[PDB]
């Protein structure tokens, strides 16, 4: 019961709809771990649904800072509001797989009909998505992830340190 | 003189591109595909050979185990990772089976842990978080019942109160436990079965035929107010909770160790019984067993229904596990290891895929329900081929070659020898009975399904 | 394989089509040769939107030929058959497959939408909704798509509340698009004028109105300035320079609003907001021209 | 039908499942890829057998005109022709030493062998790669390039070998009167059956059934299977010897030609000879069946083709000349006669419509409008095979090869049901003997009791007066 | 199942939403051997 997952990226947020569930007990087995590595089987387990790209470098930077501190940004708020179905706020909440335990509560207190998950299974799904990366986007236009990462890392670190031209 | 011949367009058959996939014309003309029976027979025979060379049951064990043999297992009927095991040491653990790890490990009681239930209470003081914590209920031999909390990582949705929420003192030594679902109401069989509520420290209701202790209990899955119980004057007693009273009683020739309803029929149960057998009963007509499951060689110790409702898994005091289908009456499959002994508890998994077995060498192993079905996701082509395999071998199941191959399973020498001895004794009984029949006049043809009931209380017709 | 699945799924309507006297065995067989070619080209790797498009085009021409054939050979507008909707069902199936394989191609998405809307007689209001939901989810930062969906809804059903919500969401994703804000204001004014004309017609048979658009302008103003600063955000000289440039940009936008534009009142409001050099000169000459008007 | 609800439901469910299956097969038929080719008059004055191969080549497609080979090898003996089951490679065996295996369409000579040993016949066995030839003495198995892979020694004097492809089995009937099934994958002579008859004259395989029809000198066809050492069945076809026998692809009809100028069409699946063409001016050298029920006869300088002769109608009976064009008479579909050659044999091209004849000069294909089956089935035989598909499919068939003994007279017989120290040793022998005798005595006593039971189921003045004294 | 059209939570999430909502609220031979065999 892992209906959706959220994946943050240097160029914006992505949201995937889980199609099948890998069996929960067998997860430590050679066979399911290999299907996470392989690309053919990961597509059977996951299809992308949404992708909101960041506006510019500054907006990406502050968004990464808020992800670090564990808050929800305006952009994340919007994309979740758009993708996630509205179930009853009392029974049958919708399951979303995130990467950060500390991100959980903020998402909840913004969306009381969603339930975050960071399990062994959800961490495996995040890992597979991160491994395959751009092949999963079916061609949706994304910046070069590696250059994005270099720029973002440098900006993040300079921000924390207070690097100065003086 | 209008004529034409077979002309092929190589453009149509051999594609212009290189990546484009050439087409495969098909013609279902029967005279074009010549051998049906022989071809399909050999496909089925190869299929069973492959089954035999792919049967790899054992999938792994749960951490380092228990110190002193496992005697209580309780799966969480809600989730799928979680089970709770308990040992004659007195130490109960709450396992995460996805990682083969343990959440906690409480030293619960001074004596044995005789029962475990896993649940969520319905407190009236508050509503304990069903999402951050699970709850567990141990039923001990030193006259106590304890309710524990477990911190479970299932959801990531918060950020104290770790263990032993509550303790229920008893007057007797408790001997089995189960918890009526969707009501938060448990029932414990010691010297007289008590219906307890979570919020009251005094047993709410007394249910007992007479003055006999009660070995074990189990509620049923559907129509959930029907409880069944097994007592040590080798009796099986159905209770109902809406009228709040015992309902009926059957007495067999030997004590029944455990009972499981089935979760798809709601009035059938199956009892693991010490005369090496498992008897499958209808509830409304308790005079006779629907079926008898046979192939054990020492006391059967536990049974469980697959949630699909069609298979049974039994574990005996002989050191092996057997899997049965509800309609046959002989073992589909036998699981056995040199390192597993006196299977005392068996639980079949809520995805129907696996089997957990607690054994008194102190270990909680877990096995595959069908020894083939790898857990990975299968491409549609492969999936179709596998389902085709299964259909073909179900079709040709009884041909002598295929039967020889797919029934050859290796069994420990103790079980082989015990089985041939038991066959000898049954032949002996049967032919002395034959001679007695040859002479005497009046002996009933006592049926194989009524042979095993000493007597019922409420006689009907 | 999967091609075999698709071809056999195509068989029964072919059976019906030959059964009714409007396609001969040979013609139908030729049709299937072409079908199989297309099916393998889609299924095999390396396929492309051009292949999906050509497949659609071929099927559409088959549909037209079938329609004219039934018009001529038996002079019936519509046979009560299986085929008559089967071909369009297969076209819809092709569109869905193509978009699930290449969710990048705006041109293909738009062909899909044009087809479905134009055939909208038998289609689903709900189906247009689903297509638009999926598209918007995939490409949230395409103000073109947001505007197109809003305009379709307002022009076809005129669900003013639904169009309003669409614009709200579109802004929530893209506060940076003055084109989007512009179109939102245009929709606001059109709705206002339609309502007032309805009031006029009720009067025939037997201002907060501006202020809504005023508020929209104010918040557009504020957030556009914000995001223009955020791009190219370091001392007093660059602070003043960026302030000047964003003032230039943003007041050019306000000039566009003036061009878009009762009318005197709204322009007036724009003028007071603006007051709150050469730009001052332009404002005051705008004032005198307004007084002329 | 029986008056039981449960059995009515069962048989109705099963029958309708069968009907669903066959309706699906018919839909596939609408989906077929191609169409057979034909030859019809349009008129009454002119007749089909009057057309000429030059006329056909002029009037038809260039690919087919190119495909209609004509090889002349006037050096070595008359040539014996075989096409691969795939329908692509051709294999010619001259009478003196010439053996060639050629791709036949792109004209790649796969292999050429010059043997002075008088070869007789040959066959690709399992692919285009391995092929077997006869010799003066032994049988030889050859690789694709032509290197001697094996010299099968036990197959002595092997005139008429043939390979049956689901069981992977090589059958080498010859002259001492002897028939040997040689499993070619595992390489072990599966079976070795003597024929009491004599030097087997002709031989052909029933493929619906995979049973070998030999044709002896008595005039008897005999149907053999590799399991048991007696003929499954025997038929008396003609008098004198039986020159040739050919079998429909459905294994339903057979044609036999015997040197007493006789020709027979037989219903194999019921063993009633449909009819007997006796008006035959010269003994028939050869006979073959196409894939579309088209009968080719060869009298040595002549080849004649009868369409639709394999049916049960009286009109089906083939003739050679009709007076006044009587419609109820079956004139030959299409004729041809060579100049002076003697057709060594003839075989149809599997998936085109050509029949290749081998004669004293060499090989000639005649374009027949409706001979071969236009639309094949990729899962079985691809005229187009990339090397990887071919090898993969080879391993596939190798896995699923049927067992040798499955060959029987009725290919469905698999399914049914039936319900199938010193003193110590000495004293041990005594006591075991005692236990045995004890068992026999108990048996006999039980039997007396049962016999009395059956009796109780089936149930003079002085003698009356004295009943009670015995 | 959430769409892009309907206001989901029915509570404003931006200054645009709240402002416009409150404004709109205000505005309301051979034979022989064969025989023998």
């Amino acid at each position: 019961p892992i209906e959706y997952l959220l994946f943050e990226e240097p160029t914006g947020y992505a949201v995937f709809k889980v199609k099948l569930q890998q069996d929960d007990i067998g997860s430590r087995l050679k066979e399911v771990q290999e299907q996470i590595n392989d690309f053919g089987a990961f597509t059977k387990l996951i299809e992308l649904v949404s992708f909101a790209p960041f506006k510019g470098a500054a907006e990406a930077l502050e968004n990464a800072n808020d992800i670090s501190e564990g808050l929800v940004s305006e952009s994340l708020k919007a994309i979740l509001d758009l993708n996630l179905p509205k179930a009853s706020s009392k029974k049958k909440n919708i399951t979303l797989a995130i990467s950060d335990k500390n991100l959980g509560p903020s998402i909840k207190e913004e969306f009381p009909y969603v339930d975050c998950i960071s399990n062994e299974l959800a961490q495996d799904l995040i890992r597979g998505v991160r491994l395959h990366g751009e092949k999963l986007f079916k061609g949706l236009q994304s910046g070069d992830l590696e250059r994005a990462q270099l720029g973002l890392g440098h900006a993040y670190s300079r921000a924390k340190v207070k690097f100065s031209v003086q | 003189m209008k004529i034409k011949t077979i002309k092929r367009s190589a453009d149509d058959y051999v594609p212009v591109k290189s990546t484009q996939e050439s087409q495969m014309p098909r013609n279902l003309n029967p005279e074009l595909h010549p051998f049906e029976r022989a071809r399909e027979y050999t496909k089925a025979l190869n299929a069973t050979k492959l089954e035999r060379m792919f049967a790899k049951p054992f999938v792994g064990q749960l951490g380092y185990g228990h110190r002193d043999g496992v005697y209580a297992i309780a799966k969480n009927y809600g989730s799928l990772n979680k089970l709770a095991t308990g040992s004659a040491d007195g130490v109960i653990k709450y396992w995460n089976m996805s990682t083969r790890e343990e959440f906690v490990s409480f030293k619960a009681h001074y004596g044995l842990v005789t029962g475990l239930c896993v649940t969520q209470p319905r407190f009236h003081d508050k509503k304990p978080d069903l999402k951050s914590q699970n709850f567990m209920l141990s039923c001990s031999d030193d006259k106590t019942v304890k309710l524990w909390s477990i911190n479970v990582d299932d959801y990531s949705n918060k950020n104290n109160e770790e263990g032993l929420i509550r303790t229920f003192d008893g007057e007797s030594a408790f001997q089995g436990i189960d918890s009526h679902r969707e009501n938060s109401t448990f029932a414990t069989g010691g010297a007289k079965i008590h219906l307890w509520d979570v919020n009251r420290l005094k047993p709410v209701s007394d249910l007992s035929w007479g003055a006999d202790n009660i070995t074990s209990l189990k509620f049923n899955q559907n129509e959930t107010d029907i409880l069944a119980s097994t007592g040590s004057d080798n009796s099986i007693v159905l209770y109902d909770l809406r009228t709040n009273s015992p309902t009926q009683k059957i007495v067999q020739t030997m004590r029944t160790n455990a009972i499981c309803w089935n979760p798809m029929e709601a009035f059938n149960f199956v009892t693991a019984n010490e005369d090496h057998n498992a008897y499958y009963y209808d509830m409304r007509n308790l005079s006779r067993s629907l079926n008898v499951f046979k192939d054990h060689v020492s006391a059967v110790m536990d049974v469980d229904f697959s949630p699909t409702g069609d298979e049974i898994v039994t574990g005996s005091y002989d050191k092996s596990i057997r899997i049965y289908k509800t309609n046959h009456g002989h073992s589909r499959e036998i699981y056995h290891t040199k390192r597993m002994q006196h299977v005392f508890q068996v639980k079949y998994s809520m995805d129907s895929k696996y089997i957990i077995s607690g054994s008194d060498d102190g270990n909680v192993r877990l096995w595959r329900s069908k020894a083939w079905e790898r857990s990975n996701v299968k491409t549609t082509r492969e999936k179709n081929k596998l389902e085709y395999d299964e259909k073909l071998k179900e079709r040709f199941r009884h041909m002598p070659e295929i039967k020889r191959i797919s029934r050859h399973r290796h069994v420990p020498q103790v079980i082989k020898k015990a089985q041939e001895i038991k066959n000898i004794e049954l032949s002996s009984i049967k032919r002395r009975e034959a001679n007695e029949r040859r002479t005497r006049k009046d002996m009933p043809y006592i049926s194989e399904r009524k042979k095993q009931i000493v007597g019922t209380v409420h006689k009907y017709e | 394989s999967k091609t075999r699945y698709y071809l056999e799924q195509c068989i029964p309507e072919m059976d019906d089509l030959v059964e009714k006297g409007l396609f001969t065995k040979n013609e139908v067989s030729l049709i299937m040769k072409k079908r199989t070619d297309f099916e393998h080209r889609l299924n095999s790797r390396g396929s492309s939107i051009n292949d999906y498009i050509k497949y659609i085009n071929y099927e559409s021409n088959v549909n037209k030929l079938r329609a004219k054939r039934c018009k001529r050979i038996l002079q019936v507008k519509k046979t009560n058959s299986l085929s008559d909707w089967s071909i369009q069902q297969r076209i819809g199936f092709i569109y869905q497959r193509g978009t699930n394989k290449f969710p990048q191609d705006l041109k293909f998405w738009a062909m899909y939408l044009n087809y479905m809307k134009a055939r909208g007689n038998q289609t689903s209001y709900k189906k247009i909704h689903n297509i638009y939901n999926q598209l918007l989810k995939l490409h949230p930062t395409n103000v073109d798509i947001w505007i197109s969906c809003a305009k379709y809804e307002y022009e076809v059903h005129a669900n003013f509340k639904s169009c309003r919500n669409i614009f709200q969401n579109g802004l929530r994703f893209n506060p940076d698009v003055p084109k989007l804000w512009y179109e939102y204001v245009k929709f606001e004014l059109n709705f206002i004028t339609k309502l007032i004309n309805r009031r006029k017609v009720m009067g025939l048979i037997n201002a907060l109105r501006g202020d809504i658009a005023l508020t929209i302008f104010d918040v557009c103003m504020k957030t556009l300035g914000k995001h223009y600063i955020n791009k190219h955000k370091s001392d007093s000289k660059m602070n003043i320079e960026l302030n000047k440039e964003t003032l230039n940009y943003l007041f050019s936008e306000s000039l566009r609003y003036i061009k878009l534009f009762e009318r005197d009142y709204l322009i007036n409001h724009v003028l007071q907001f603006w007051k709150n050099p050469e730009l001052y000169l332009k404002t005051v000459m705008i004032d005198i021209t307004l007084n002329i008007r | 039908q029986t008056k039981d609800k449960k059995l009515r439901a069962g048989l109705k469910k099963i029958d309708e499942q069968y009907k669903k299956a066959v309706s699906s097969a018919a839909a596939t038929d609408y989906l077929l890829p191609e169409s057979n080719g034909y030859l019809e008059p349009e008129n009454e004055l002119e007749k089909t057998f009057k057309v000429q191969q030059s006329e056909i080549k002029s009037s038809v497609d260039v690919s087919t005109a190119n495909k209609a080979l004509d090889l002349s090898l006037k050096e070595f003996g008359p040539y014996h022709i075989k096409y691969a089951k795939n329908g692509t490679h051709l294999l010619i065996t001259g009478r003196k030493g010439h053996v060639a295996s050629m791709d036949w369409r792109k004209g790649q000579l796969r292999a050429e062998l010059f043997l002075n040993e008088t070869c007789h016949s040959a066959t690709y066995l399992q692919n285009e790669q391995y092929f077997a030839v006869a010799q003066k003495k032994y049988t030889f198995i050859y690789d694709h390039e032509g290197t001697e892979l094996h010299r099968l020694k036990q197959h002595i004097e092997a005139r008429h070998l043939d390979f049956l492809p689901y069981h992977y089995l090589l059958v080498t009937a010859g002259e001492t009167g002897w028939l040997k099934y040689h499993d070619v994958s595992t390489g072990q002579l599966v079976s070795e059956l003597r024929t009491k008859a004599g030097p087997t004259m002709a031989m052909a395989q029933n493929p619906w059934n995979a049973v070998m029809h030999l044709g002896h000198s008595n005039g008897t066809v005999s149907l053999w299977s590799p399991s048991m050492p007696e003929p499954l069945v025997k038929l008396l076809s003609a008098r004198g010897p039986v020159n040739s026998i050919a079998i429909d692809r459905s294994g339903y009809y057979m044609a036999t030609t015997g040197a007493d100028r006789s020709m027979k069409i037989w219903d194999i699946r019921n063993f009633k000879q449909l009819h007997s063409v006796e008006s035959l001016p010269t003994p028939g050298t050869n006979v073959s069946i196409s894939d579309t029920g088209l009968l080719a006869l060869s009298r040595g300088p002549h080849v004649t083709l009868w369409k639709d002769a394999l049916k049960l109608s009286g009109d089906s009976k083939p003739c050679f000349g009709s007076m006044g064009g009587n419609p109820h008479r079956n004139t030959p579909y299409m004729s041809h006669l060579f100049a002076g050659n003697k057709v060594e044999n003839l075989g149809f091209v599997p998936f085109e419509d050509l029949l290749g004849v081998g004669h004293q000069t060499g090989i000639t294909n005649l374009i027949v409008p409706g001979a071969g089956e236009a639309n094949y089935d990729a899962l079985e035989l691809n005229p187009f095979e990339t090397k990887k598909q071919r090898q993969e499919q080879e391993v596939r068939t190798l896995l699923n090869k049927l067992p040798a003994d499955t060959i029987t007279l009725d290919p469905n017989s698999i399914g049914s049901v039936d319900k199938r120290s010193g003193l110590r040793s000495f004293l041990r022998k005594k006591t075991q003997n005692v236990i045995d005798e004890r068992k026999l005595r108990v048996q006999k006593q039980l039997d007396k009791e049962k016999n009395i039971r059956k009796r109780n189921h089936q149930i003079d003045v002085i003698e009356e007066a004295l009943s009670r004294f015995g | 199942h959430a769409s892009a059209f309907t206001r989901t939570q029915d509570v404003p999430q931006t200054e645009l939403q709240e402002k416009v909502d409150q404004v709109l609220q205000e505005s309301n031979d051979v034979v022989a051997e064969f025989q023998e065999e």
